[PDB]
């Protein structure tokens, strides 16, 4: 039933139900949210694409929304929860003219007017500055301040700036593939660094082997050394355990002349003293292999991934081999520090000092299980922010400046369609002011007071002004080193005139069948 | 508590929200006012099962009868009630056409806002399609009276109003009107509908009837006085026995000797009585009361005409006729109290003695039409077609024009107005198409009614009317469906009779449409 | 923290019930603003039914049910008072200064602030409107566009030209050489059996009870006035004497013995009448309130005296001062000093009643404004509408200032408080705002009574910009932006000054309320 307008007020009351929920965890002032998977499973976190992709609504209208910031993250990575809390307030701003006749279709024709508006206004805040190690900071502070609780917001800074600072280089386009996140446990949270090699999750078991190994040539191997079947036409046969004793001799033998095969290849290329040989064959290892390697000075390594095998043949230079019975030096490689890494129950190899790996290891250390989901959902959204900031070199001032800027340049804007269009510019001025709305409630200060003030602030130059998190008082974004991206911006107003236009398109509800 | 009384705010009443459509219900109240007389339109219309407030009963089909019983208490239907009380002033018909049109007029106004149209412009289309109606009803007005003051002239042209009062009088009544309004006639501009009283005998049936002049009562003479010219009349409601003091007056009877000097004395004071209206030189007397036995042997003593009135309404009669106020007391001598008559006498009409009260040094205007029946159910139907009948004509003093009726006159104003309603400019086209259409409902109220297919008789009439056939109107027939011309039957109604109908049924779609909201308040 | 026998709402929730109270007051009385709006039924229980606009019989006399609701209805007896106009617009005004403010307090914002806004923006339209009226001085076309204004409303726009002359020729007869303006100077009275298109003016003073002689003359062309205040009929002794008699033949007798007291002030009368212009083509008309002995009027009715019984003090009071005699008290100090004159002194029959008249008099200080209508309800409205209209065009003379209307006040006073910088607070801006938008809600509403778009009307009016002087105003009739000071319509400056006092104390109490709580209830 209800074949009328109560199809628009129920859709309305999902997005003021979104946006009152999701509005207490915006910047670093705001609080957090948990997950709980039913089981015991609990996660902390800010970022509003895990507060809406895995969290679940039983709402079908707020289902939507979750929808919307799937995809904000495919083309920015940043701004899922700012999309939300401006919709919240655009059709929150729309209900006071519809109830007064206005017809929905009016203000989604003065809604695309205002962003054609605005986004000719991005065009002239923006700042075309130098990409260099000081303005990466900034960018990276706003950033990772709002999913830490002020103790790594200073240490995690540098982590993320000099990783990206080592991949950017010749013009070429940043890959995210190329950084290999890593989590171990039994250390503290600001224990983490970056590592310029690799991370290997299983080291050499032997008692005999090198602590350090200064200058080595890597082999890169992918022969399973353990027992195997035959490759020659034969068979597994015995009459008893005296004859499996003959036959597991017989099958062995195939094994132990690839690894003697080994140890002729380390004599022949480079066999005198000052020299090393580091084994990262990926699959399995013989135990009684281990001691013919070790006894000459061979790190051997087992257990390894597909993944980290790429990465192993860009570190050293080493072509993948598949038969020990043609081996050639080409498939040698070359590294630096060869060390194991100590931790209080496991061992790490770490293979840093390379001669062109292209790929960087983000180390990142935590004592609890949640704790090392929230810092790697944090390096992911810091890292994607830094990319957004190299790749588009301008950059829109933060602290909400951008939105107090649009505000007075939207007033003073007449449409240029119809008459009734000026109530689309009208609600699309007021909802933007929403960001320095909800940065007052989250910082513990009055909502209208700091208002006045960030709106009182004009002057006859070019000045950006914003809100102060600890004072509350007028602040300019330049002056304090707080920066957005220009593209967050961009998607930010354009994703909020669709997703705001199709809530507003709908007059009727009804029940499918599939 | 929560949540509250959307809208009603005001001593609990029910004020219909936006949605609830407050404007709708004043329309669905004046429906159903105007389907209680939809069906008694016409002379094929129903009557309608009267219990009165008294618990008397009652079969009658009048349009003022129905309204009076039926106690409405929606107050936006009682605009219409006051607006027919008004259409009971200065005419004397159109009292069905104030209900069906003004009921037609708000049921097609409900179409209309349901488009979306406000209610304010479809006001202002009815007020202008009212003013363009009041100028084709001169252009209508085919013939007129011939202002001969004959019984041919009156009994022609009363056939519209004794149809639909009472069918099957068609001939009857005609023509006993028409010997009474002729007396007054050549008093020019002084025709009244109260110089005519009713008076009603239990007789065998109308055709046993006759019209007398002057005021006839079916009372007859009490007293042996046959005819007398006395001009000093002395009526007196209380009856005529012994006399009783307004002070203490005691009268003490203890032994059979003090009966019969009281029961004497009784008949002395009432001998003293009617000698205390013999000395003023008033021979008539009316008594409101019983008349003794002693009291009618003082009457032929003194030559006294005595005559009883019982009723009170024919009591009141001579009250605003020749100005005698009724005294409550044991006839007091006094003068100014007394009437005005050149002659009184009896005589029998249908072997029926009654009293004659006339005047010939006076020009004379007061006529009686005695009416026989032999129930009185049916006999009172037939004096309120007095009253009717006489008020058709009491409008034709003025202007004479008359008009066709039968729907001859609704569907050549439901065309001509649809033509100014189709050039008109403007948004205000939609008011004065529905206010065209509204006239087309009293057709088909009038063919429903006789048993015939309404659509099958508009487009029939429709036919003719394009084709400039004009003056046709419905045929009263329930087998045959088809038309007849309307100057060669001898129905005409009255200009000024449709004049008022169409503005007095137009205002009341003015008052109820400008009513959206009911509020009870408290003094 | 409650107690029984009580009802008391401690949270914030206290102050949605009087916003939501007035916002479902504001609904119902914005169905009936300007000529375009409908009209309300009075149901008064027993079977009285009446139709008025006039929002003081909406709201004054009109009963409500909601407790908060019935405190704006005590706004409207006291805006009655001072100027007698604009109850219906001041509802309005309320009606969405506190439906706006509550989108501030949902915020987290004080009613003290947002009250203070209203303080500061009420002074800034006051200075404002000294600017927006006109010191023309009046005539006859400029009353006349004042009285269309008010009375159109009234009015189903059948009797708006009949009854416009009829308000503006009776004012302009009392008031004259800056002296004050009575409204009780005018009498109104009420007629039957006519049509409402009837209403026309008495120069003189319409009398109820007349005179009961068939001797009476009909019309008098000229007569001496007298005013006495003592009865002609049969009364007591006057010197020390009694009821004695004989039997009860003789208790006639002395009443004909007690008549020689009154019946020799009769012949008095006769005796001024010879006397004081006693010749051809004269008469004489008595106007004593009390009763008088047919027996004495038959020898006053011979000589052609009219004389009259039975009036009112209020009809009285203004004999007085039309015909100027003195109210004789005692017959034996009759003399013609006390004696005033009347025109043309004429009887005028009806289908019921008669009634007299005393027109045409050369300065009688009393205007008498006769309604003529068919039913009850119609005779009270134009009633309604008379005393509407006659205070609209007294404040246009005694203050000489007029404003345009079709809401071309509010608009332009919409535009000086949204262009206008804090200057108390800074917080202030937003009681400042809240205001610029409420009185917006007249040019909003009057699009909905009209039918035309809300919103297409309320920019197209607010889009007209020039380096000049410009009011615009709304148009019923077409839609368009109409200036209304060009087309005629005006209202006064004691109107929109009382607008925005009243709206900024009423609205202030309501939002200042904290928590609602039952004392004996
Ligand atoms: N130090 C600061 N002081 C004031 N405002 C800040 C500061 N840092 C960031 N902001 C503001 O916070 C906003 C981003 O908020 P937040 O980081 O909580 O959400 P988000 O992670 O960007 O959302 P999403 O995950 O949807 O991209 C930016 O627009 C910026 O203006
Ligand atoms: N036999 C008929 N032939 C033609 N038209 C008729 C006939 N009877 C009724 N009408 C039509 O009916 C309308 C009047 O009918 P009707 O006599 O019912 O009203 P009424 O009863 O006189 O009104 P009231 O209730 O005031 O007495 C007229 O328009 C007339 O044309
Ligand atoms: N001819 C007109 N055209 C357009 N608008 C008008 C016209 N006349 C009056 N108005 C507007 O209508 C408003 C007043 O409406 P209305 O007369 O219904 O209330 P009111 O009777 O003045 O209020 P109250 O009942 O308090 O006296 C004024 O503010 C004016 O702007």
């Amino acid at each position: 039933v209800a074949r009328a307008q109560a199809a628009l007020a129920v859709n309305i009351s999902a997005a003021r139900g979104l946006q009152d929920v999701l509005r207490t965890n915006l910047g670093p002032k705001g609080t957090m949210k948990m997950l709980v998977s039913g089981a015991g499973d609990i996660k902390l976190t800010k970022d509003g694409n895990v507060l809406l992709h895995e969290m679940q609504i039983q709402h079908p209208t707020a289902s939507l929304i979750a929808k919307v910031a799937t995809a904000q993250d495919d083309i920015t990575g940043d701004g899922t929860t700012s999309n939300v809390l401006i919709i919240g307030e655009l059709l929150k701003q729309a209900d006071l003219y519809i109830s007064e006749g206005l017809h929905p279709r009016i203000i989604t024709e003065g809604f695309e007017a205002a962003k054609e508006k605005a986004l000719q206004f991005l065009e002239e805040v923006k700042v075309s500055r130098e990409m260099d190690r000081e303005t990466l900071i900034d960018v990276a502070r706003t950033s990772l301040r709002t999913k830490v609780h002020a103790e790594l917001a200073d240490v995690l800074t540098e982590a993320v700036v000099d990783s990206i600072l080592a991949i950017k280089k010749q013009d070429e386009p940043i890959d995210l593939f190329m950084i290999e996140i890593m989590e171990m446990k039994h250390k503290s949270e600001t224990d983490t660094s970056l590592i310029r090699g690799l991370v290997l999750d299983h080291g050499a078991r032997h008692p005999d082997m090198k602590k350090r190994v200064e200058d080595a040539y890597i082999l890169t191997c992918n022969v399973s050394l353990e027992y195997e079947k035959t490759e020659v036409n034969s068979g597994f046969f015995y009459k008893s355990a005296e004859e499996r004793e003959k036959l597991v001799k017989a099958e062995r033998k195939f094994i132990e002349d690839r690894v003697k095969k080994i140890i002729e290849l380390k004599r022949k290329v480079c066999g005198d003293s000052d020299k090393g040989f580091v084994v990262i064959n990926q699959k399995g290892i013989d135990p009684f292999s281990l001691d013919a390697l070790s006894k000459e000075g061979i790190v051997a390594l087992r257990r390894a991934k597909r993944r980290n095998m790429e990465r192993l043949t860009l570190a050293c230079g080493g072509v993948a081999l598949n038969s020990f019975d043609d081996l050639s030096p080409d498939c040698l490689g070359h590294a630096g520090l060869v060390y194991e890494y100590t931790l209080g129950e496991e061992k790490f190899t770490f293979i840093e000092k390379c001669n062109n790996p292209r790929s960087v290891t983000l180390l990142i250390k935590g004592p609890n299980k949640h704790t090392l989901t929230q810092i790697k959902d944090a390096v992911r959204d810091g890292l994607r922010a830094v990319k957004n900031a190299i790749d588009d070199g301008c950059v829109v001032p933060g602290a909400g400046a951008v939105e107090v800027a649009m505000a007075e340049a939207l007033i003073k804007h007449k449409p240029s369609v119809k008459g009734r269009a000026q109530l689309g510019v009208q609600a699309f001025a007021d909802a933007l002011l929403i960001i320095p709305k909800v940065l007052a409630q989250n910082s513990g200060f009055d909502l209208q007071e700091t208002l006045v003030k960030i709106q009182a602030e004009h002057s006859e130059s070019g000045q950006l002004v914003g809100v102060d998190l600890n004072t509350g008082e007028p602040m300019v974004a330049a002056e304090v080193g707080v920066w957005d991206n220009y593209c967050v911006k961009k998607q930010l107003l354009h994703s909020c005139t669709v997703i705001a236009t199709n809530i507003l398109l709908v007059d009727e509800i009804m029940r499918a069948g599939m | 508590k929560a949540p509250g009384f959307a809208q009603m705010l005001k001593e609990g009443a029910k004020h219909f929200s936006g949605l609830e459509e407050a404007v709708y219900r004043n329309i669905q109240a004046c429906k159903e006012l105007a389907q209680t007389t939809r069906t008694a339109y016409g002379p094929n219309g129903m009557n309608k099962m009267v219990i009165n407030h008294l618990e008397k009963l009652f079969v009658t089909n009048d349009a003022a009868t129905i309204l009076r019983e039926l106690e409405v208490q929606h107050p936006a239907a009682k605009m219409i009630v006051m607006a027919s009380h008004m259409q009971e002033q200065e005419v004397g018909d159109g009292t069905n056409f104030v209900l069906v049109f003004a009921g037609a007029l708000l049921e097609l106004a409900e179409e209309l806002l349901r488009i979306g149209l406000s209610v304010s412009e479809v006001i202002e289309g009815y007020e202008i399609a009212c003013r363009k109606a009041h100028e084709i009803l001169p252009n209508l007005v085919c013939c007129s009276a011939k202002n001969l003051r004959d019984i041919d002239e009156v009994s022609s042209l009363l056939r519209t109003s004794i149809m639909s009062k009472q069918y099957g009088n068609e001939v009857f009544l005609a023509k006993l009107i028409a010997q009474a309004c002729v007396s007054i006639f050549p008093d020019s501009g002084h025709f009244n509908v109260d110089n005519i009283r009713v008076c009603k005998i239990l007789g065998s049936g109308i055709s046993s009837s006759s019209v007398l002049h002057g005021m006839v009562f079916k009372k007859e003479t009490e007293g042996d006085v046959t005819s007398v010219k006395d001009a000093k009349i002395a009526v007196y409601s209380c009856p005529f026995d012994g006399m009783i003091t307004e002070t203490k007056g005691t009268v003490l009877i203890k032994t059979a000797e003090e009966l019969m000097n009281f029961s004497k004395g009784e008949e002395n004071l009432m001998d003293a009585q009617v000698k205390a209206i013999a000395d003023t030189g008033a021979n008539v007397v009316v008594t409101g009361g019983k008349v003794a036995d002693m009291a009618l042997h003082y009457a032929n003593k003194y030559n006294i005409m005595l005559v009883r009135l019982n009723s009170k309404w024919d009591l009141r009669r001579l009250c605003k006729t020749v100005g005698a106020t009724a005294l409550p007391r044991l006839t007091p001598p006094v003068l100014e109290e007394m009437g005005h008559c050149d002659s009184v006498y009896l005589s029998e009409v249908g072997d029926t003695q009654v009293v004659v009260f006339k005047h010939e040094k006076e020009d004379g205007a007061i006529s009686t039409i005695v009416l026989r029946g032999s129930t009185d159910n049916l006999m009172d139907d037939i004096e309120r077609a007095v009253d009717d009948g006489v008020n058709t004509f009491k409008v034709l003093t003025r202007d004479k024009r008359l008009v066709p009726g039968g729907g001859a006159t609704e569907i050549e104003l439901a065309k001509q107005i649809t033509s100014y309603g189709e050039t008109c400019p403007g948004l205000e086209q939609y008011a004065i198409k529905k206010f065209a259409e509204a006239f087309e409902a009293i057709p088909r109220a009038l063919a429903e009614n006789s048993g015939v297919k309404a659509n099958e008789v508009i487009s029939k009439l429709y036919a003719v009317h394009q084709e400039g056939n004009k003056n046709v109107g419905l045929d009263i027939e329930a087998e045959v469906p088809a038309v007849k011309d309307m100057l060669e039957a001898g129905i005409l109604d009255t200009y000024l009779g449709k004049y008022w109908a169409i503005k007095l049924a137009t205002n009341a779609a003015v008052t109820v449409l400008r009513v959206d909201q009911i509020i009870m308040a408290k003094p």
